[PDB]
């Protein structure tokens, strides 16, 4: 059971012909070796006539095509990345001027050394 | 009032966003499978990312 | 499970997944037909749910 | 031998140049499917001519004439030789013309007004509660002050 | 509810939600289809006045490579956003019984690939547009809070 057994039943609804779900020796999907020029997995089943039909996920590349056929893609995919949630960290002395500034505390201290020079200005002046 | 703004809604978001956000760092590593197309497509690359 | 994870970012190549035949069978234009109408009802997005 | 090309002028796909008046032959035209043409011409090796397509439909079966238009119908009834377009490859179009294995992968998406950080200065301060119970605050503070005095 | 969105008035894009199955997208095209006034355009540039008149109140569904295009475009004030809803797909097309065909499908493999598209395709929508680089920014996701009110 799963995804490829009720596609193969689709396509045996619009298709019309009994099948046999088998299962691959080795456990290959499919490569060809450079000395013995053999391909094995599913596409050493079709060129050496082992099998039928293949419906699985297999990637279609130019060398696969030069021994066997594909269809067009049902399904398109591509490379993605796979991280992990981002849960809560310990954020510790930083949480002492996380909120609601950056830079803006030393401003706030810039001006409150302004603002108590002025102060002071104002105050002992007087004579 | 932004101090209960933190501690209200607490929504984490990823460090990581795009493929390029593995290029602009170097803390957090990442890796490939040691066989397959997937190395492959890497190594046979011309995109200078 | 344990729901730890999570993809992100787009696409970075374009790969398929196809129905493969051998070359010279009869049956691969049907079998194309076949995939073409499953594509455009929808049902491999339904299976894909 | 030859071949015929024909595509339409959609962007950024196929474009006018700049000095098209200028220009002649397969040049007068660039984008992603003249650069295309150009590549499988070069990993094939044949002359070629870029054909701009008369009626400007992509493709369509009247039923009731039982004919196809656009570029379909320059294949079926031979106008055409290769077809390099964005078309959309559905169940009634393989029927009557081949395809090869699709090179760009699409769907359907949605667009919106992309909102930026579209945040005021000042006017951002008295935005919580109001502009006008302020002028009451001060003015009752003032009245107070006067009763204190 | 607030925020309307539709589709082309002419297409496989109508006929797409027309003929769904699924009762998310089954409840999108009787929404457009009782939309009180009518959210199909007629052309692209309709959509687009549709859009950029707005303020974030109307939407629009397109092809995503259009929808990239256009995000690529001046006044870069658009962008595209979610999954795609269907697997599409452009190929190149010959007529049946063509020996040229699969000489033609064997460079497409090969221009796969060796990445070539991959590099058109960098070429003729991130450097040819008149957008910078982006996708995300200077950190524009606001933690903390706007320093205007503080200045
Ligand atoms: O034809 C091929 N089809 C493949 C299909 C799959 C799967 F996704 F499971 F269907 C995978 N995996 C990807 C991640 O999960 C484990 C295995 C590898 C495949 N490979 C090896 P490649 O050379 O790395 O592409 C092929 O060759
Ligand atoms: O075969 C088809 N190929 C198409 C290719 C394109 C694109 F390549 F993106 F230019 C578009 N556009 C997307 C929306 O804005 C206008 C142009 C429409 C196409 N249509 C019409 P559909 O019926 O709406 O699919 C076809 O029929």
């Amino acid at each position: 059971e799963g995804y490829c057994v009720d596609l193969a039943a689709e396509i045996a609804k619009h298709c019309g012909f009994k099948y046999k779900l088998t299962i691959v020796g080795d456990g290959k999907y499919g490569a060809r070796d450079a000395d013995t020029k053999i391909w094995n997995g599913m596409v050493g089943e079709l060129v050496y006539g082992k099998a039928d039909i293949a419906i699985a996920p297999l990637t279609i590349t130019l060398v696969r095509e030069e021994v066997i056929d594909f269809s067009k893609p049902f399904m398109s995919l591509g490379i993605s990345i796979m991280i992990k949630k981002p849960q809560k960290s310990k954020p510790g002395v930083f949480s002492f001027l996380d909120p609601l500034a950056y830079e803006i505390w030393m401003c706030i201290v810039f001006a409150y050394i302004g603002v108590s020079v002025v102060l002071f200005l104002v105050s002992r002046f007087s004579p | 009032a932004n101090l209960a703004a933190f501690l209200t809604v607490e929504r984490m978001v990823s460090p990581i966003e795009s493929a390029e956000d593995l290029s602009k760092q170097t803390e957090i590593a990442y890796g490939t499978l040691d066989s397959g197309s997937t190395k492959e497509f890497f190594r046979r690359s011309k995109i200078a990312v | 499970k344990p729901c730890d994870t999570m993809k992100v970012g787009g696409n970075l190549d374009s790969k398929g997944y196809g129905i493969a035949t051998p070359k010279g069978s009869s049956l691969g234009a049907a079998v194309n037909l076949a995939v073409l109408k499953l594509a455009e009802q929808g049902a491999l997005d339904k299976l894909k749910n | 031998r030859t071949y015929i090309v024909t595509t339409i002028l959609e962007d950024p796909y196929v474009m006018l140049k700049k000095n098209a008046n200028q220009f002649e032959g397969n040049d007068r035209y660039e984008g992603y499917c003249v650069e295309l043409a150009a590549e499988i011409a070069k990993h094939v090796g044949y002359s070629y001519r870029l054909e701009i397509v008369s009626d400007g439909k992509y493709g369509a079966r009247d039923p009731d004439t039982k004919a196809w238009n656009g570029m379909v119908g320059e294949l079926v009834y031979g106008r055409a030789d290769v077809a390099v377009a964005p078309l959309t490859i559905t169940l009634v179009r393989e029927e009557v013309i081949d395809f090869s294995k699709p090179f760009m992968s699409l769907g359907i998406s949605i667009m919106i007004k992309k909102p930026q950080k579209s945040k005021p200065g000042v006017f951002s301060f008295l935005d919580p509660l109001a502009y006008e119970i302020w002028m009451c605050i001060v003015f009752a503070y003032i009245g107070v002050s006067v009763v204190l005095f | 509810t607030e925020i309307a969105y539709g589709t082309l008035e002419a297409g496989s894009t109508k006929e797409f939600f027309r003929r769904s199955k699924i009762a998310v997208f089954e409840k999108m095209w009787t929404y457009m289809k009782s939309a009180e006034p009518s959210v199909f355009v007629r052309t692209t540039e309709e959509g687009m006045i549709r859009v950029r008149k707005s303020k974030g109140k109307y939407a629009y569904l397109l092809e995503s490579t259009m929808n990239e295009y256009i995000e690529q475009r001046k006044p870069c004030d658009t962008m595209k956003v979610g999954g795609n809803l269907d697997s599409k797909g452009y190929g190149i097309a010959t007529p049946k019984g063509s020996a040229l065909g699969a000489p033609v499908n064997l460079a497409v493999l090969k221009l796969a690939e060796q990445g070539a598209l991959d590099k058109l395709k960098a070429k003729w929508w991130y450097d040819k547009g008149e957008c910078g680089s982006k996708d995300s920014g200077s950190k524009d996701k606001t933690s903390a809070l706007s320093l205007s009110n503080v200045a």
